[PDB]
């Protein structure tokens, strides 16, 4: 980032939920080191402006509008990107 | 021959005065360290609608309407001058809103006879409203739970009690008026003493009054 | 022969005078380190539409009119002399503005007849008030409720009674 | 900025909201070194002039 533009810098990202891979490359990690939450027994993601989620054979990509979602879910894993979708909602409590 | 250049906007006054009603997002304002007289913040403090056109009474003159809530603020610059005046006018802009929450359920059962409206009535509970222009001003008796009652509640507090204070006060006057509003007090000859009587009949209502002192 | 020159204004008076009706911003005023006479901030002082001619009695003279509000510091001008004089007559000034604060719910249901305003009533709560100017000033008599009541309470308040006095 | 008009100088700017890169170039940062503040759950802005 030098001078007004941007070299070639880009924030995008994808991620690996998968068992057995040692994950440091030269030195520094992908960015974050944590094992499974355990995910959802009740509970579900609510999107607002342009929010996703991808699991269990199921793309549901909104964008600039919302649209929330009626659970229904089975270990579901709802946060990405380390943020919450605005906040998590398990149907058990409310 | 003061200006300000800013978003997107070359403003140059030269020799005479124009002044900005703000609508301003991050304005810088001041330049040259100087200022142009003075920051005026619209937070802190001219109100909205109305532009302080100012004369020795510190009177606000220019104002402009859109709506009636606008039209109080419109009113509340003439009737303003030192602290506590502006205050107290300055409240009753806002103070003059809706019916100030007689209870949840408000529609507007208000009379109307070609566009001007008429009469504005608003009955409920404890109390009846009839705000009126063309016979008077306005007029509000609370009952308790109907209109009758209200009747009642006003005979059992009416003035044919306070006779007997009256009488101890210096003068003997003796007036007393009716549930529904009926006007029954008169005026006898009493510079000390002259009794008082009256005697009505016909079809009307046969009953005559003598009160001796 | 005195003079000033700012704000794209070369003003140059010369054997005779000119006072300057304010009207400016940042405008330095005195120049070869002396003043024109002394500085004259309105602010804190000659009264915006009413200009100082003044006497012996130190009354203000000239005077311009616009609007009502305008007529009553025009008429300021005139019996203000003396400090508690200026400033009653002063304080007069805003005090004769409109309605001072009867209700908030104040509309003008006066009476005219071509163009000339007839009389100014005024009905509310505890008062009926009347002004007229073809048959006297002012009157206005406070009630309770109706105007019945203000007869009702006059008739109790009323004069027969300090005979004894 | 020597006499009167302006070298060169110019005020605009665009932000990087992303994941990983160093930063600072000749000693000198960006400007500033912030992380996400996890932005909007139910606010919004008002845009006047």
């Amino acid at each position: 980032f030098d001078r007004e533009g941007k070299g070639r810098v880009t924030g995008e990202e994808w991620l690996v939920r998968s068992v057995g891979a040692y994950l440091p490359a030269v030195f520094e990690e992908v960015l974050d080191l944590v094992d499974a939450v355990i995910l959802t027994e009740k509970t579900a993601l609510h999107l607002r402006a342009l929010q996703n989620f991808r699991d269990l054979r199921g793309v549901l990509h909104r964008t600039g509008e919302e649209w929330l979602v009626t659970v229904q879910d089975t270990e579901a894993h709802v946060p990405d990107v380390y943020e919450e979708v605005l906040g998590v909602v398990p149907i058990t409590t409310l | 021959l003061q200006n300000f250049r800013d978003l997107r906007g070359v403003l140059h006054r030269t020799g005479e005065e124009w002044l900005v009603t703000v609508q301003d997002t991050e304005a810088h304002v001041p330049d040259v360290y100087e200022e142009v007289l003075g920051v005026v913040p619209i937070t802190t403090l001219k109100s909205f609608f109305l532009q302080p056109g100012e004369r020795l009474e510190r009177g606000i003159q220019d104002v402009y309407v859109l709506s009636e809530q606008q039209g109080l603020l419109l009113k509340a610059l003439q009737p303003l001058e030192e602290g506590e005046s502006e205050e107290k006018v300055s409240h009753q802009a806002g103070d003059c809103w809706l019916i100030r929450g007689p209870l949840e359920y408000v529609p507007s059962a208000k009379v109307e006879v070609v566009e001007e409206r008429q009469a504005i009535p608003l009955d409920q509970n404890e109390g009846i409203y009839v705000q009126d222009v063309k016979t008077g001003k306005v007029r509000a008796v609370i009952g308790s739970t109907y209109m009758l009652t209200q009747d009642e509640v006003l005979w059992e507090k009416e003035l044919p009690s306070g006779v007997e204070e009256l009488l101890n006060l210096g003068h003997d006057p003796l007036a007393d008026r009716g549930q529904k509003g009926t006007a029954k007090p008169l005026q006898p000859s009493a510079p000390r003493n002259k009794t008082r009587v009256v005697s009505y009949r016909v079809p009307h209502n046969a009953a005559v009054q003598v009160y001796d002192y």
